[PDB]
């Protein structure tokens, strides 16, 4: 949604179209920036490792659990 | 305690007109928003028409008063084009506002506006195409295409469209006006076996039944409606008045003295020929028995609209006397039938010598379907009347303003004077119809105006706008048109209103 | 936040741009600047105002920095860029407020600028001279302010065009260089203004107080000397350590006996007259007058520098100090052809005929006001600048404000033919181009609403009916509010300057529009 908003198109409609395409043909396309439409990623030479997402998600979940488990009162000196 | 003359007065007038312009704006398209209006009494009403809202609102401003007066005059003289003229005037004022504070005399823009209006009128007259009995062989194909265009505005059933076409074609005899405000329409309540029925005559509503109501004949050979304002109820007549109470013989004496005059009056009013009594007040208990004993007809509880329709169809005369009547101010019918359907008793007055009104019964057996789905048939019959009466026609929608704006913009590039910017602003201000039509439907007008301008840059056809499919299609093939005479009058009225607004420079007040 | 700081930056840019607005063109009022001390400076130059002005806004600071960076490499065109950027910002503010992504209008502005550059690059002039520099009757009257004399301006224009076309220069071995610029002048008083002559070879300073040279024969070449011999000390070269109270009376005779061989070697081949500055004695001249060798006095540093930079005969290669016992080479010898002192303007000046390398013309003024030295000098400077800027680069455009209308019309046509999301941006860019003719008409005390309308109506005919591309390009006038053809008598301007100015303005507008918030994050 943030990418579609920064590109200059309708974010809700693009998100709904992407969800429909994912529910229909599983792996279809994504969001393009250079052309400004919905094109397949297999033509554009752009990839990223899986660690940059797995480690990020694990760190975010750990931080959320740490900030949720901390409560009570915050005493000071 | 402060007042000016010139630029501040015009600015104040524009600001006052903008209020009444923004007050009514969303009610323009076919699916506009509703508005609830209530006064100091305590009763509220929901309406969506611009004329009803403008009629139930008063402004203490001279410019707004003149504007609403011009709008009311245009709506009364024509019948279509009340909010569009106001929006055009508001856009013209908004475009002329920045070209006033820069030190410009408004006496030089009136000529430019008049020339632009004349050029637009000439272009519309030279671009309008009329067709009326010149092709499509016999008129059967013409009426078939007319019915198809009538049913193309709203997606309804085929039988309903056929019944609407029949009820709109079976009423074209002596009607020579340009509006359906003569015969009118009336929505009934209840249910039946079929979906819709048609009949020629005056209809009626629910009638209260009593004991022995089947004594009157159901079919009449030559009935005559008794047009008498007096009624025969227990409250009207009397059997005992101011008399000395002693025994029972005085009661019989006074009741006979009253019944003598009653019988004289009834035989005098029945000897003229009238036998179908249509009393306004409901009947009692002994009046029905007295009417059935004399082999006559009785009724009660009838509205004024039904009486007016009966007087207009059967040709009755207004009688302002009870007794001493003649046999020339009475009505004459032919066939009077009483048929009960469901949980009500319906009446049929078929055989009127003056074929004027016709009943179009629309009962499906529900309580919400009667009130709803009532504007579609009205729009269909209005389009049918406009296509039958008027000769000139053009493609409707937002396909006639863009071409005029492009023509004005192309013509403004061949004048070496101060009128160039004036004509440019006049052409730019003409784009307010399709943008508002797209904004009222919850769409994106920015994605459609660019496509319309790209298509009208070199095509010049009848490509308008869509609502259902949300795209750009040809309005000439969508079976939607509009007369080429209302737009000219609306533009002329808007130009006259703009000139009258820009001509006022200041006001003069007087205490005493 | 968001849409507020952007409006504030736009307002600040408009306020800082509405200061040098009433100072564009040659007709403008003056501006006073105070340094918050007590002194006041009156100037009407846009560059001097933009350079001497306090700033405190980041957007204004970066705008001034970009303007300075543009002015460091481009001569003129540093004032209209700020107005163009302000107009672009005030036109894009409404687009942003109308719920439009700034990337769309940025791409539209980029496409409009590219289309304008492509259309400009296809409208140039191949010829560099038309019947002798615009018929040599129109290219000199517009570049010369005639307020006291104008009846006999044809002769002055002919003299100017002759002086600028008869002499050329070439040194880069790739393109013809500009001719002479620092020509010699002679201000006279009480002369016939209705008569003027042109002679070849510039003259030096007037010899006053030492005109005892019987010039009767025609010489060949001459020489030059920077220092001067003297008994006692006076200039640089005399030693201060040698203490001799009796040798000072015989140092002149010793120096003469030493330089006798040098003078004898100079007298060979063809060299007689030498050039010596002030500080020489008359006894040496009286002793050398019997052999044929003399010396012309009244020599300054400017004349020596001009001689060294003209013919190329340098002296530093061999001589440097007072030691005159150096080698004898042809570097310190003025190889000329004829040096005669004719009778001109009732005077006897050094006249060098047939000068090598360069050949300058002696421009002698007439008896009038002292301002005549500032009347033809500016015209000659403009002429040499034109012939040096349009020579190596044939990218010139006619007029000054007659090209924005056609560009705006072409941009509007392209926006109408496009029909995409970047449609209103090109229209706004085309509308934001009529700010220079309007300002020029306002500063000239004329009606801009009628002038711009007439200019657009005249320019639309050249694009509707394709008939020609060189004619039908009329523009505005400075004398009165009447359209005049800027081809037969107009002044051309370099197109590269305008292209760079437009590119810098577009870059500044894009940079300002790309700035979101200014909060300390
Ligand atoms: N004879 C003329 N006719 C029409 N316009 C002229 C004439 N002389 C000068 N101008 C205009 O005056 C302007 C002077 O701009 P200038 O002050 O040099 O800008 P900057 O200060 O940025 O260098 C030029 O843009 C030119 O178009």
């Amino acid at each position: 949604s943030t990418l579609a908003e920064n590109a200059g198109l309708n974010p809700i409609s693009t998100v709904t179209e992407l969800r429909n395409r994912h529910a229909q043909g599983e792996k279809t396309a994504g969001i393009n920036v250079r052309k400004g439409g919905i094109s397949n990623i297999l033509e554009e030479l752009v990839v990223q490792p899986l660690l940059v997402s797995v480690s990020a998600l694990t760190l975010a979940t750990e931080t959320v659990r740490s900030i949720l488990k901390i409560d009570d009162v915050v005493n000071t000196r | 305690t402060d007042s000016s003359q010139g630029i501040p007065q015009l600015v104040s007038n524009i600001s006052a007109c903008q209020v009444i312009a923004e007050a009514v704006r969303t009610t323009l398209g076919p699916r506009g928003m509703d508005k609830l209006i209530v006064d100091g009494r305590g009763k509220a009403t929901i309406s969506n028409d611009g004329a009803t809202i403008l009629k139930l609102l008063d402004v203490v401003h001279p410019a707004a008063k003149t504007l609403v007066d011009i709008a009311k005059s245009q709506d009364a003289e024509v019948g279509d084009g009340t909010t569009s003229v106001t929006l055009l005037a508001a856009e013209f004022l908004k475009q002329v506002k920045p070209y006033v504070e820069e030190g410009l005399h408004p006496q030089i823009i009136i000529r430019a506006f008049r020339t632009a209006t004349q050029l637009a009128v000439n272009k519309i007259k030279e671009i309008a195409v009329t067709v009326k009995k010149a092709d499509k062989v016999e008129q059967r194909k013409l009426l078939e295409k007319c019915a198809m265009t009538a049913l193309s505005s709203k997606l309804i059933s085929q039988q309903k469209a056929f019944f609407a076409k029949m009820v709109v074609d079976a009423v074209m005899m002596l009607d020579d006006l340009l509006q359906l405000k003569m015969i009118g329409i009336k929505k009934v309540q209840g249910g039946a076996l079929e979906d819709s029925q048609l009949v020629a005559g005056v209809a009626f509503k629910k009638t209260f039944s009593y004991a022995g109501f089947e004594m009157q004949p159901k079919k009449y050979h030559n009935p005559k409606i008794a047009l008498l304002n007096v009624e025969l109820e227990l409250k009207a007549e009397k059997d005992n008045a101011e008399i000395r109470v002693h025994t029972v013989e005085d009661y019989q004496a006074i009741v006979d003295a009253e019944w003598n005059i009653l019988y004289d009056k009834l035989e005098k009013i029945h000897h003229s020929g009238a036998k179908v009594v249509l009393s306004k007040l409901p009947i009692g208990d002994v009046a029905t028995q007295y009417f059935a004993d004399r082999d006559m007809f009785c009724a009660g509880r009838v509205p004024e609209e039904d009486l007016k329709r009966t007087m207009m169809a059967c040709g009755g005369s207004i009688q302002t006397s009870v007794n001493a009547l003649s046999a020339d101010v009475l009505g004459r019918c032919q066939v009077f039938e009483e048929t009960q359907i469901g949980g009500e008793r319906y009446n049929f007055f078929t055989g009127c010598p003056k074929a004027k009104t016709c009943t179009f019964i629309l009962r499906g057996g529900a309580e919400q379907f009667m009130e709803e789905t009532e504007r579609s048939l009205h729009d269909a019959i209005m389009i049918v009347r406009r296509a039958i009466k008027n000769d000139s026609v053009v493609a409707g929608g937002g396909a006639i303003e863009m071409e005029l704006s492009k023509y004005l913009r192309d013509y403004s590039r061949t004048i070496p004077g101060k009128q160039q910017l004036l004509i440019g602003a006049y052409a730019k201000a003409l784009e307010i119809i399709p943008r508002q039509l797209c904004d009222n439907a919850g769409f994106d007008a920015t994605n459609i105006l660019n496509k319309l301008r790209a298509r009208h840059a070199q095509g010049g056809t009848w490509y308008g706008v869509d609502i259902n499919n949300e795209d750009i299609a040809d309005n000439f093939e969508a079976f939607v048109w509009e007369p080429a005479m209302v737009r000219i009058n609306a533009l002329t009225a808007a130009s006259e209103a703009a000139c009258l607004i820009v001509s006022v420079d200041e006001t003069i007040k007087n205490p005493r | 936040t968001g849409e507020t700081i952007r409006s504030q930056n736009v307002m600040a840019a408009a306020s800082i741009a509405n200061i040098v607005k009433s100072s564009l063109g040659p007709v403008g009022l003056d501006k006073m600047l105070v340094d918050d001390i007590g002194d006041v400076t009156i100037t009407n130059d846009g560059a001097t105002i933009l350079k001497l002005l306090e700033v405190e806004h980041p957007a204004a600071k970066v705008l001034c920095e970009l303007a300075d960076l543009q002015d460091k490499e481009v001569g003129d065109g540093t004032t209209s860029v700020v107005i163009i950027a302000a107009e672009l910002l005030k036109n894009a503010d409404e687009l942003v407020k109308q719920k439009i992504h700034p990337t769309s209008v940025i791409s539209g502005y980029r496409l409009a600028c590219k289309e304008a550059v492509r259309y400009i690059n296809e409208n140039l002039i191949v010829n560099t001279d038309e019947l002798g520099r615009d018929c040599l009757i129109n290219a000199a009257k517009t570049s010369m302010s005639s307020k006291i004399i104008g009846i006999n301006g044809d002769f002055f224009a002919n003299m100017v065009v002759d002086a600028v076309l008869a002499i050329k220069y070439t040194d880069i071995r790739g393109q013809p260089r500009y001719p002479v610029n620092s020509v010699n002048i002679l201000k006279a008083h009480g002369r016939s203004q209705m008569e003027s002559m042109l002679i070849s070879g510039y003259a030096l300073n007037c010899v006053v107080g030492s005109q005892g040279m019987p010039k009767r024969i025609v010489n060949a070449k001459i020489a030059c000397l920077d220092f001067s011999l003297q008994k006692t000390k006076m200039k640089l070269g005399v030693q201060v350590v040698i203490t001799d109270p009796e040798k000072l009376d015989q140092i002149r005779q010793r120096e003469s006996d030493i330089t006798k061989e040098r003078i004898q070697k100079i007298l060979a081949t063809g060299a007689n007259v030498i050039l010596t500055t002030g500080g020489i004695d008359d006894m040496c001249l009286k002793y050398f007058v019997e052999a044929g060798a003399m010396a012309v006095r009244r020599v300054l540093k400017r004349d020596l520098k001009r001689i060294a930079k003209a013919s190329g005969a340098t002296i530093l290669s061999t001589l440097a100090n007072l030691e005159g016992e150096e080698t004898f080479e042809a570097a310190m010898l003025g190889q000329a052809e004829e040096v005669v002192q004719e009778r001109i303007c009732d005077d006897e000046l050094i006249l060098i005929k047939n000068t090598k390398a360069r050949t300058s013309a002696s421009i002698i003024l007439r008896g009038a006001n002292d301002f005549m030295c500032d009347e033809m000098e500016r015209s000659l400077h403009d002429a040499l600048c034109v012939v040096k800027r349009v020579l190596e680069s044939k990218s010139v455009v006619p007029g000054g404000g007659a090209v924005e209308a056609a560009l705006s019309i072409y941009l509007e046509n392209y926006a109408t033919s496009m029909g995409s999301r970047e449609q209103l941006a090109i229209a706004e860019f085309a509308r934001s181009l009529l700010v220079i003719p309007n300002t020029l008409a306002v500063n000239a005390a004329q009606d801009s609403t009628d002038l711009v309308a007439k200019l657009r109506a005249f320019h639309n005919e050249a694009q509707v009916n394709p008939e020609r591309k060189n004619l039908k390009w009329i523009g505005l006038d400075l004398s009165n509010g009447k359209p005049r053809d800027n081809k037969q008598a107009g002044v051309f301007e370099p197109t590269i300057v305008k292209v760079k100015s437009l590119k810098f303005a577009t870059e500044a507008a894009i940079t300002i529009l790309r700035i979101d918030d200014l909060i300390k994050l």
